[PDB]
Order: structure tokens, then C-alpha cells, then sequence
């Protein structure tokens, strides 16, 4: 009922609701786990972190096969062949090659260690404010009115559930900006003037509520000749 | 510099699709406020919605429903007055002429790096195979083999560095697009100075 | 044949690199072009062998009627000649495209190729097929100074979102990669001078990093709650993700599942040697 | 060159992910929605002057 | 030890890379396999010196069942973890 009043929705929807909504979200929970079975290729981000290591480590390896422009790729060859004045010069170039390699894969290495931490830092973020309170952002923790979110271990990363609102089966009104009454005009304190075709309602914004209208739901501030668009009605007390 | 084995690709959104994006992002926000990012999209009056946003922002709706004219007069003369400021001042698109510079200079550097020497005899290939035989040819070769893969590591070292950069503006860009345009920020200094209304 | 006027007995000619671009005939005095024969880059459009074994090739940078004498054709294979002008082809900003077909119909894109077109292998007899990419759906709410409209029923949805936290830790030894079991190797590394302090201290900064980016998203809270022994919470119920205890390392149902989706190639942290040494015949990876 | 390996394919992975990359940067950054809305053929919004 | 099916005409292995894996015997023409003698990383854990002069050592990735200084023996004081064997 809080999470409901967070998004502008009354707590009254919520409590004269509470078994339907309950209902679908365990059919949404249920429909989550079958999809992720379901789907394949879902954890790509994951599997593609083990396979960047895994590729790197075998291209390394691989590598230690080039000759760099020397006789051969074996040290001991070279030792028991030559003598040490070319013995020297045939080895620098494998020390060489070696030693870029290296470099290559520190610096190839450092970069992906950057990606990861901006990764991670936003992960944490997402932690502190999706489950540890209600965001306002919109799109983040999630698409649509954020109500609350899970966290889930996984291999080298983390999976958040975000339970989101969604409004359905809009219809059509007609409205008007203020109501004029005994030559005062009359703006709703939180809501919307909507008309059915002959009674005049206030009802609240995301929700289809009709209310009468009131001297507790409106304020007059000012006179009816200013505003445009302005409908004369008759206000109860 | 296709000459010499270095191309650049075309994107694959073209320039009407995104301005076709563009144009369906406007025609929402004007027609439905922000309901068309949370869900289905709602009609409302643009007065009434602007009435919401002065409401956010904490201002009751009768400002707005009693200084309707001026506040439209306003907001006409300051986006007139936007395209006068950026014709005049023409240093306003510096970061996206650095962009565009930072490849240009980098390419010529990589294309010009072809002529050096790397303390070899000459820089052609051709005259050393043709002037020199291989045992002390090979040397040559090598060293100059060396310099220009030397010269490609660089390249692309750079061009990691600055893709990561872009890619961070880019992460920002999108967030901005999401709270800036799709709704209206609580936060301060994130959309404009001031009380953000819309974007 | 060169156009360039040229200053008189002047021979050469260079380009932006500074290599030979124009030269002047020494029997004939006539000025000559170097240009170099013609060339570009090949991709190959395929779907999954385990599909089929049909292809399309993109000619970089070609018009589409340059391309028998671009690739040097009438001298390959007829197996590549067949891919050359022969049938079906069309011309995009990125270059000729030859062995699918032009559909004036639009979907959604499959294989990137240029400038707004795709490719897809669709049933049509399978065929590839090459479309230019739809947007999406068109639409166009009504606008009106005296209509709103209000939803009257919501709707409780659930997504996913999945985010990388962290790395493997790795570390590499100088001797034994570079010079092996040689130790005259090693003496003459002795002189080049801090590489291995510097790349011991860069993989040791990486280590403790990936340790400091899981300790920051995981450890928030520093008291260990514990769920109530019964479970009623309004009619939710929480199974699918609370811990269950018959499940390995007390996880959760949704927990197990992603890890047996995620194939963690790396077994490791199992101190091998000795088992690493037994079973030559596995040609494990880790043990390489 | 063929004695080196696969440090003259390493440059060409590298560039062929910082292209993926642009594409994805531009897709995320612009395909924020998929439906193609449409603007009034009567552009009369209170006043403002689009 | 070696159960390799070498052919004939072979008398050499190689692995991935190019290194020899497996030999025969010229004299008697059995097959042998070749692989490097143990070896790891070593680690030390102390205090700063402004408290104290004692120091532990793991011995990374070994199972010290079968594990230049040699003062730091058993002692009692040898426990098995998963990174390695805590010594001290
Ligand atoms: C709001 O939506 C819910 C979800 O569809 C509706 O509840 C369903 O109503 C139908 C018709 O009576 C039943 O057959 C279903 O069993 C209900 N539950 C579900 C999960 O579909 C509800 O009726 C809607 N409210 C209104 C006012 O139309
Ligand atoms: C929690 O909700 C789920 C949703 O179905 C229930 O999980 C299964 O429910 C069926 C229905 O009888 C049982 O046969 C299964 O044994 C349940 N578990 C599994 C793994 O399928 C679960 O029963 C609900 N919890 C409670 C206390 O009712
Ligand atoms: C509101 O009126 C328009 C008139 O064209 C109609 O198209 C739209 O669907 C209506 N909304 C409904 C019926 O929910
Ligand atoms: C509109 O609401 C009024 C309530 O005063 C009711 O009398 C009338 O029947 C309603 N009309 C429609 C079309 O719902
Ligand atoms: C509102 O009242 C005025 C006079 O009090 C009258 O002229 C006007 O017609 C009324 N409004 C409507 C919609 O009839
Ligand atoms: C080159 O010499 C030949 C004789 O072999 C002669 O026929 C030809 O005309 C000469 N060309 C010149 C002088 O341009
Ligand atoms: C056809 O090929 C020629 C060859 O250079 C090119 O100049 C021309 O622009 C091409 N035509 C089209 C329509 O692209
Ligand atoms: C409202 O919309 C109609 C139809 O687009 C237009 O004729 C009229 O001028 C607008 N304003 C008012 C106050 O009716
Ligand atoms: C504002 O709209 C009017 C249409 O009434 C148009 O004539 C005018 O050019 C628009 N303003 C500007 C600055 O173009
Ligand atoms: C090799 O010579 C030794 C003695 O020198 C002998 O014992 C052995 O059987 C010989 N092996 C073969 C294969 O001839
Ligand atoms: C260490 O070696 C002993 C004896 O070989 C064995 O019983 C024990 O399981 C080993 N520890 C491991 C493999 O962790």
C-alpha cells in the first residue's frame, strides 16, 4: 500500500484488489522461470565474459609457436646449433616477440578491467536505490512505474527481477480546464475535471475513479473571465 | 588512404531513420506527455500538461491557467532566439568537430608513417630486395616489418582508449534521453539550470 | 595514359604517403599512372551450418557491373565464378551484393550488411533475402483540445535485467613462459631491466580490483537477517526465490537454473597436479 | 609476415568490436521506442509555436 | 609411461604450441611421455615489522602431502586450504 502511494495511486486500489494482484504476480513470477529455461542465448553477457578470458588464455598459449623471424621456436635448438655470437642475435628476436606479446595482453587486459568496474559501480548503484528503496527515474529499475526489485546471484555477475505497473484499457473523456460556480472559478486539488456526456467528475490520474464535486477537492483562486475553456456547474457543499 | 589498405564503413542507421526517430519522439511528447513512456499512450491538451509540469515543479495550476499568453510568448521568442545564437557564434559544435578532426589527424598520422626509414637502408621493399641479397637483406626487412606493426599497435591502442570514452558520453546521452524527455527530473543541474520543465 | 601537365624533363610524381604515383617513359616521353590493380574488401553472408550451407558475398566499395574484372574472374574456379555477376544481384552504399534477393517487404533486422539493409534466410523453398530494416509499427495517437483518456484496469509485470560484476583473477610468470627450462635464457633476461615487476604489480591491481567490485555490490548490509519459519505474506508467496536447503549451497530454485545455464568452462581451484600428470590422454586445456 | 601469427588478426578483432560497438551506441542511444507515432495534420497547440 | 598409438613412420609429438610431448627410444623403440617437474607460486604473510617478526607461507595450488630455505617444516602447524597449504 506504501509502494502503491509512491506512483500516485490510492491505497484503497490496492486493499479492494489485493487477491488479483497477488495472483498475477505469481503468474508472473512462474512465467519469468519458464522463459529463462525457454530461451537460449538469454546470458550472453555472462558467457561472453568466460569466453573473452578463454579465448585470450588460448591465444596466448598459441602464440609461442611464431619464430619472429629467427631459424626456429625452440630455444634449445638454437643453443646446440649455433654458436654464442649468433646464438645471440637468433635469441633476441624470440625475447622480443615474447616480451610484446606479453605487453599486449596486460594492456588488452587493463581495458577490460576499466569496462568491468564501470559495470560493476553501475550494478551497485542499482542495488542501493532499486531494492533498498522505490526509484522516481524513469526506465531505471525498470519499464514502467518501479514497485520494488529481488537480486539473484550469478556466475560473474547479478540478475535483478524488477516488478513494475503497467495501466491497461484506456477510454476517452471529455474535460475542461476549471469549473465556474457563483462567478468563481474552481481548479481540482489533485485529480481531473472528466465528463461522462452530462455529470461533470473529478477522478484521479492514473486510475479511473469518478468523484462529486466538492468544496474539499477544489480550490476557487480567482474570478472565471481569465481562464479559457472554463465550464459553469454547480459545486455541493 | 584506400590506396593503402585502410577503409571506413558506413553506419547502419542512415540519416532519415534517425531523423524519422526523432520525429516520433517529438510528435509523443507533444501529443501525450509522458504516458507513452510508461505505457500506452494518453491524450491530453498541452495546456493541461503544462499545467502538470508547474505543479511538479511546485507552482499551482493557476499561474499557468492566468498567464497562458505571456507564458507561450515567452517560450516563442526564446526558441526564435536559439537558432539566431547558434548561426552567430560559430564555435558552438566543438566537440563534435574535435570528433570528426581527432580521426581525420589520426589517419593521416598513420598514413604518412609509411615513408620512415627505422634505421633501415630505404623505405621500399622493392629497392632492398632489388639492391641487397637475403642474409642481410632479411634485416632490413624485419626492421621495417617491426616499425609499421610498431605503428598499427599504436592505432589501435588510441582508438580503444577514445572508443571507450565515447562510449561513456554515449551511456550519459542515453540516461538524459530517458529522464530529460520521456519525464521531468527532480534532479538538480542534471537537465538545465534551473527548474526543468521538458527537453 | 596520365592528363597531368607536367613541368618538363620532371619524371616523377608521389602521393599524400610518399610513394610513386606517376612515371615518365624513358624511350617514349609519355607520363604513365601507377595506380595499383584493383581490389577490396569480401564478406561472406551465411546462416548456421547447422542450417544450411548457402551463401551471399558483398563486394566492398564496387559497382556491381566492375566486378568480373575487380576479382580477376575467368581465371577461378567455377565454383567462384559462379558468385560472380551471373544473377540476382543488387547494388547498395556499401557495395555490390550478389547471391540474394531484393524483397520489397520489411521486417525486423537480422543480419546487419549496409546502410539500412539486412539480411535474413526465410521460407519464402529456403532462400536468403535482403530488405531494408522496419523501424517498427506505425501509429498515431489522436490529438484534441477537449479529449483525455484514463486507463481503467493496470497490470503487474516482471522483468530481467543481468549486469558482469566481476572477472577471473590470473597470474603469469616471466621465466617459465619466455625461456622455459633454459637458465642461460634467464641470465640474458636478467638485463632488460622492471617488465616483470611492472606486469606483476599491473595483474596484482587487477586481482584485488575484482575482489573490491564484488565486496561493493554484494556486502550492503552487515546484519545477517533471517527469514520467519513460516511463509504467508498476503497471499504472494516467495518460493521461487527464497533459499531452498535440499538444493546445493542452499540456492534457489532460479538460482540453480542460472547456474546450469551458464557453462563455466573453468573447473579449477581444485590444486591438480598430480591428476593434471596422470590423465595425459584428456588434453585438458587448464593443464596446457 | 606468415611467421608472426595471429598478431596481424588481433588488430582486426579489435576494430571489428569498436565497429559493433558505434552501431550499438547510436541503437541505444535513439531506439528508445518502437512505435512511429504521427504528428496532427493541425499544428494549433494553445499558443506554442513548434 | 606412454599408451600414444605412434605410427611407423612417426618418432616425435607436439603440442599445441610446438613443444615435444612425446618421444621414443632409439635403442628400444617404446613410447615415453615427457612433463615438467612441479612447480608454484610462494606467498608470504606478516605482520608489519613495527609489531613482529613471525611470518606464514602458502604454497599456492600445492597439495603439501607432497610438498632455498627449508626452516619452515611441518611443525604441527600445516593446514589445507583451496588456494593452497597454509604453512606457519
Ligand atoms: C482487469 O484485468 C484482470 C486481468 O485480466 C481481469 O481479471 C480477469 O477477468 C476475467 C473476466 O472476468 C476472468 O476470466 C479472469 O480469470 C480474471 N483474471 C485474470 C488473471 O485474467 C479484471 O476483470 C480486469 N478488470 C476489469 C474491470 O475489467
Ligand atoms: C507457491 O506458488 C507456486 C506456484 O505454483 C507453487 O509451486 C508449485 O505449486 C504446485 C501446485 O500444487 C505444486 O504441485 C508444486 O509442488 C509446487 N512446487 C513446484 C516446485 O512446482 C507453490 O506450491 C506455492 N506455495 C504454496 C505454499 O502454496
Ligand atoms: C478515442 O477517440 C478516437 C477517435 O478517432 C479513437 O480512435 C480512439 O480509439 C478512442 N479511444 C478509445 C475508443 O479508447
Ligand atoms: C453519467 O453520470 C450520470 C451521473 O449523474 C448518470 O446519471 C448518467 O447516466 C451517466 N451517463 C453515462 C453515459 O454513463
Ligand atoms: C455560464 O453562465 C453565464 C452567465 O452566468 C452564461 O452566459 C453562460 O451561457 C453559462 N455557460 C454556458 C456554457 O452556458
Ligand atoms: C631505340 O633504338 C632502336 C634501335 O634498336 C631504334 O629502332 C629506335 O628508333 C630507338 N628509339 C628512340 C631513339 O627513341
Ligand atoms: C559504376 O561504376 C563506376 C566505376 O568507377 C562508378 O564511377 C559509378 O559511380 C558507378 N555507378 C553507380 C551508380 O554507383
Ligand atoms: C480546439 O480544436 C479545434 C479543432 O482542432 C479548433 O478548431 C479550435 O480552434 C481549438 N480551440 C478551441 C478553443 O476550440
Ligand atoms: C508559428 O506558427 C505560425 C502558424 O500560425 C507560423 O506562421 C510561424 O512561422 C510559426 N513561428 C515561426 C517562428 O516560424
Ligand atoms: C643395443 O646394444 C646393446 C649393447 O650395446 C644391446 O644390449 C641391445 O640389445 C641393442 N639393441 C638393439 C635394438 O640392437
Ligand atoms: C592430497 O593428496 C592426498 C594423498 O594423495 C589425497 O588423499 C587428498 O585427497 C589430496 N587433496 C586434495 C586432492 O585436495
Amino acid at each position: 500500500a506504501y509502494r502503491f502511494n509512491g506512483i500516485g495511486v490510492t491505497q484503497n486500489v490496492l486493499y479492494e484488489n489485493q487477491k488479483l494482484i497477488a495472483n498475477q504476480f505469481n503468474s508472473a513470477i512462474g512465467k519469468i522461470q519458464d522463459s529463462l529455461s525457454s530461451t537460449p542465448s538469454a546470458l550472453g553477457k555472462l558467457q561472453d565474459v568466460v569466453n573473452h578470458n578463454a579465448q585470450a588464455l588460448n591465444t596466448l598459449v598459441k602464440q609461442l609457436s611464431s619464430k619472429f623471424g629467427a631459424i626456429s621456436s625452440v630455444l634449445n635448438d638454437i643453443f646446440s646449433r649455433l654458436d654464442p655470437p649468433e646464438a645471440e642475435v637468433q635469441i633476441d628476436r624470440l625475447i622480443t616477440g615474447r616480451l610484446q606479446s606479453l605487453q599486449t595482453y596486460v594492456t588488452q587486459q587493463l581495458i577490460r578491467a576499466a569496462e568491468i568496474r564501470a559495470s560493476a559501480n553501475l550494478a551497485a548503484t542499482k542495488m542501493s536505490e532499486c531494492v533498498l528503496g522505490q526509484s522516481k527515474r524513469v526506465d531505471f529499475c525498470g519499464k514502467g512505474y518501479h514497485l520494488m526489485s529481488f537480486p539473484q546471484s550469478a556466475p560473474h555477475g547479478v540478475v535483478f527481477l524488477h516488478v513494475t505497473y503497467v495501466p491497461a484499457q484506456e477510454k476517452n473523456f471529455t474535460t475542461a480546464p476549471a469549473i465556474c460556480h457563483d462567478g468563481k472559478a474552481h481548479f481540482p486539488r489533485e485529480g481531473v475535471f472528466v465528463s461522462n456526456g452530462t455529470h461533470w467528475f473529478v477522478t484521479q490520474r492514473n486510475f479511473y475513479e469518478p468523484q462529486i464535486i466538492t468544496t474539499d477537492n477544489t480550490f476557487v483562486s480567482g474570478n472565471c473571465d481569465v481562464v479559457i475553456g472554463i465550464v459553469n456547474n454547480t459545486v455541493y457543499d | 588512404q584506400k590506396f593503402k589498405g585502410l577503409t571506413v564503413l558506413p553506419p547502419l542507421l542512415t540519416d532519415e531513420m534517425i531523423a524519422q526517430y526523432t520525429s516520433a519522439l517529438l510528435a509523443g511528447t507533444i501529443t501525450s506527455g509522458w504516458t507513452f513512456g510508461a505505457g500506452p499512450a494518453l491524450q491530453i491538451p498541452f495546456p493541461m500538461q503544462m499545467a502538470y509540469r508547474f505543479n511538479g515543479i511546485g507552482v499551482t495550476q493557476n499561474v499557468l491557467y492566468e498567464n497562458q499568453k505571456l507564458i507561450a510568448n515567452q517560450f516563442n521568442s526564446a526558441i526564435g532566439k536559439i537558432q539566431d545564437s547558434l548561426s552567430s557564434t560559430p564555435s558552438a559544435l566543438g566537440k563534435l568537430q574535435d570528433v570528426v578532426n581527432h580521426n581525420a589527424q589520426a589517419l593521416n598520422t598513420l598514413v604518412k608513417q609509411l615513408s620512415s626509414k627505422f634505421g633501415a637502408i630505404s623505405s621500399v621493399l622493392n629497392d632492398i630486395f632489388s639492391r641487397l641479397d637475403p642474409p642481410e637483406a632479411e634485416v632490413q626487412i624485419d626492421r621495417l616489418i617491426t616499425g609499421r606493426l610498431q605503428s598499427l599497435q599504436t592505432y589501435v591502442t588510441q582508438q580503444l582508449i577514445r572508443a571507450a570514452e565515447i562510449r561513456a558520453s554515449a551511456n550519459l546521452a542515453a540516461t538524459k534521453m530517458s529522464e530529460c524527455v520521456l519525464g521531468q527530473s527532480k534532479r538538480v543541474d542534471f537537465c538545465g539550470k534551473g527548474y526543468h520543465l521538458m527537453s | 595514359e596520365s592528363n597531368k601537365k607536367f613541368l618538363p624533363f620532371q619524371q616523377f610524381g608521389r602521393d599524400i604517403a610518399d610513394t610513386t604515383d606517376a612515371v615518365r617513359d624513358p624511350q617514349t616521353l609519355e607520363i604513365l599512372d601507377i595506380t595499383p590493380c584493383s581490389f577490396g574488401g569480401v564478406s561472406v553472408i551465411t546462416p548456421g551450418t547447422n542450417t544450411s550451407n548457402q551463401v551471399a558475398v558483398l563486394y566492398q566499395g564496387v559497382n556491381c557491373t566492375e566486378v568480373p574484372v575487380a576479382i580477376h574472374a575467368d581465371q577461378l574456379t567455377p565454383t567462384w565464378r559462379v558468385y560472380s555477376t551471373g544473377s540476382n544481384v543488387f547494388q547498395t552504399r556499401a557495395g555490390c551484393l550478389i547471391g540474394a534477393e531484393y524483397v520489397n517487404n520489411s521486417y525486423e533486422c537480422d543480419i546487419p550488411i549496409g546502410a539500412g539493409i539486412c539480411a535474413s534466410y526465410q521460407t519464402q523453398s529456403q532462400s536468403i533475402i535482403a530488405y531494408t530494416m522496419s523501424l517498427g509499427a506505425e501509429n498515431s495517437v489522436a490529438y484534441s483540445n477537449n479529449s483525455i483518456a484514463i486507463p481503467t484496469n493496470f497490470t503487474i509485470s516482471v522483468t530481467t535485467e543481468i549486469l558482469p560484476v566481476s572477472m577471473t583473477k590470473t597470474s603469469v610468470d616471466c621465466t617459465m613462459y619466455i625461456c622455459g627450462d633454459s637458465t642461460e635464457c634467464s641470465n640474458l633476461l636478467l638485463q632488460y631491466g622492471s617488465f616483470c615487476t611492472q606486469l606483476k604489480r599491473a595483474l596484482t591491481g587487477i586481482a584485488v580490483e575484482q575482489d573490491k567490485n564484488t565486496q561493493e555490490v554484494f556486502a550492503q548490509v552487515k546484519q545477517i537477517y533471517k527469514t520467519p519459519p513460516i511463509k504467508y505474506f498476503g497471499g504472494f508467496n516467495f518460493s521461487q526465490i527464497l533459499s531452498d536447503p535440499s538444493k546445493p549451497s542452499k540456492r534457489s530454485p532460479i538460482e540453480d537454473l542460472l547456474f546450469n545455464k551458464v557453462t563455466l568452462a573453468d573447473a579449477g581451484f581444485i590444486k591438480q597436479y598430480g591428476d593434471c600428470l596422470g590423465d595425459i590422454a584428456a588434453r585438458d586445456l587448464i593443464c596446457a
